[PDB]
């Protein structure tokens, strides 16, 4: 969907930290 | 419409693709459902003059709105894309409403089908049938790209194939769109698995470059005989693709989507492509593949320039030949619309035995 930058990052932020090594 | 007998027969005056609008009787036979959907159904038929197998694709119109499939379809003459031979419009199964109805050639086999079958099998496409494939990909997207025509749905589901012939033709332009500087575009266009990181983050300034990050992620697919970038959601997708091509930098970023540049994402390490693939995996794939699947989108490579990569030299060799003992389909009959980005690639594109 069409999402604001704000929540998107947020939730890709997320993500992204916990497939850090 | 009308309906008669010699086996059902149906004829109706139809319009040909190519040329001024001169609609002649049609008449075909043996119609059956080969595909539906959300879209409409798309039928085969065989042609009661020639012969010759086509597929019917019949979908929803509103009449007071021009169709912006066939309007693109009508322009496009093309090996490496499928021909619109005649259109007609009729009715269905809704009352009141009009259908239009696509006559295209009909292709047995997709890209999809076919590397579906190697990995349910276990093994492996061989790699001159990836050059091959993935040449005349890049082939008829040099071509709509020197219309200004951006496909936006490139994926395995959408490139037809002549087993026999070993032809591709690309195939479903209901997503493609005349792509204009100043005219934004929306971002929920391309399918899963292979939209491009900008259309991702919901860049509306996108160009045609985003097929050819589409036209990686297939040549990806190839090779790996899975997806590379799997997942449901944009985040998903946009995980597994930082997962390879490591963290974004701000001005990588910027290039796809301004509105994200201050966003402090966690940098993750890039994973090298010789680990990505298999270790019998050619080295020029892997260089080939690198140079398409960019952050930014003006550095990927361009249909033609990826044609001319060293990828596709043994598509070259004038000693080439199909493992079924044929020899490759057309592959150097380049014009010069087709050669208009970047005229000086023909000295490459066109090898000395094929001016004979
Ligand atoms: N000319 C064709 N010949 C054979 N099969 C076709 C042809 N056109 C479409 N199909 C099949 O019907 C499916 C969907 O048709 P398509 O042209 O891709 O429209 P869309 O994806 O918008 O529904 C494709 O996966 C393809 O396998
Ligand atoms: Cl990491
Ligand atoms: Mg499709
Ligand atoms: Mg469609």
């Amino acid at each position: 969907i069409l999402v604001e930058p704000q929540k998107f990052a947020e939730e890709l932020i997320h993500r992204l930290e916990a497939v850090q090594r | 419409m009308k309906v008669s007998r010699d086996s059902k027969v149906t004829t109706v005056v139809a319009t040909p693709g190519q040329g001024p609008d001169r609609p002649q009787e049609v008449s075909y036979t043996d119609t059956k459902v080969i595909g539906n959907g959300s879209f409409g159904v798309v039928y085969q038929a065989k042609l009661c003059d020639s012969g010759e197998l086509v597929a019917i694709k019949k979908v929803l119109q509103d009449k007071r709105f021009k169709n912006r499939e066939l309007q693109i379809m009508r322009k496009l003459d093309h090996c490496n894309i499928v021909r619109l031979r005649y259109f007609f419009y009729s009715s269905g199964e809704k009352k009141d409403e009009v259908y239009l109805n696509l006559v295209l050639d009909y292709v047995p086999e997709t890209v999809y089908r076919v590397a579906r079958h190697y990995s349910r099998a276990k093994q492996t496409l061989p790699v001159i049938y990836v050059k091959l494939y993935m040449y005349q990909l890049f082939r008829s997207l040099a071509y709509i790209h020197s219309f200004g025509i951006c496909h936006r749905d490139i994926k395995p589901q959408n490139l037809l194939l002549d087993p026999d012939t070993a032809v591709l033709k690309l195939c479903d332009f209901g997503s493609a769109k005349q792509l204009v500087r100043g005219e934004p575009n929306v971002s929920y266009i391309c399918s899963r698995y292979y939209r491009a990181p900008e259309l991702i983050f919901g860049a509306t300034d996108y160009t045609s470059s985003i097929d050819v990050w589409s036209a990686g992620c297939v040549l990806a697919e190839l090779l790996l005989g899975q997806p590379i970038f799997p997942g449901d959601s944009g985040v998903d997708q946009l995980v597994e693709i930082i997962k390879v091509l490591g963290t974004p930098t701000r001005e990588q970023i910027r290039e796809m989507n301004p509105n994200y540049t201050e966003f402090k994402f966690p940098q993750i390490k890039a994973h090298p492509w010789t680990k990505v693939f298999r270790p019998r995996t050619p080295p020029e794939a892997i260089a080939l593949c690198s140079r398409l699947l960019e952050y930014t989108p003006t550095a990927r490579l361009t249909p033609l320039e990826a044609c001319a990569h060293s990828f596709f030299d043994e598509l070259r060799d004038p000693n080439v030949k199909l493992p079924n003992g044929r020899d490759t389909p057309a592959l150097f009959n380049f014009t010069t619309q087709e050669l208009s980005s970047n005229p000086p690639l023909a000295t490459i594109l066109i090898p000395p035995h094929a001016r004979h």
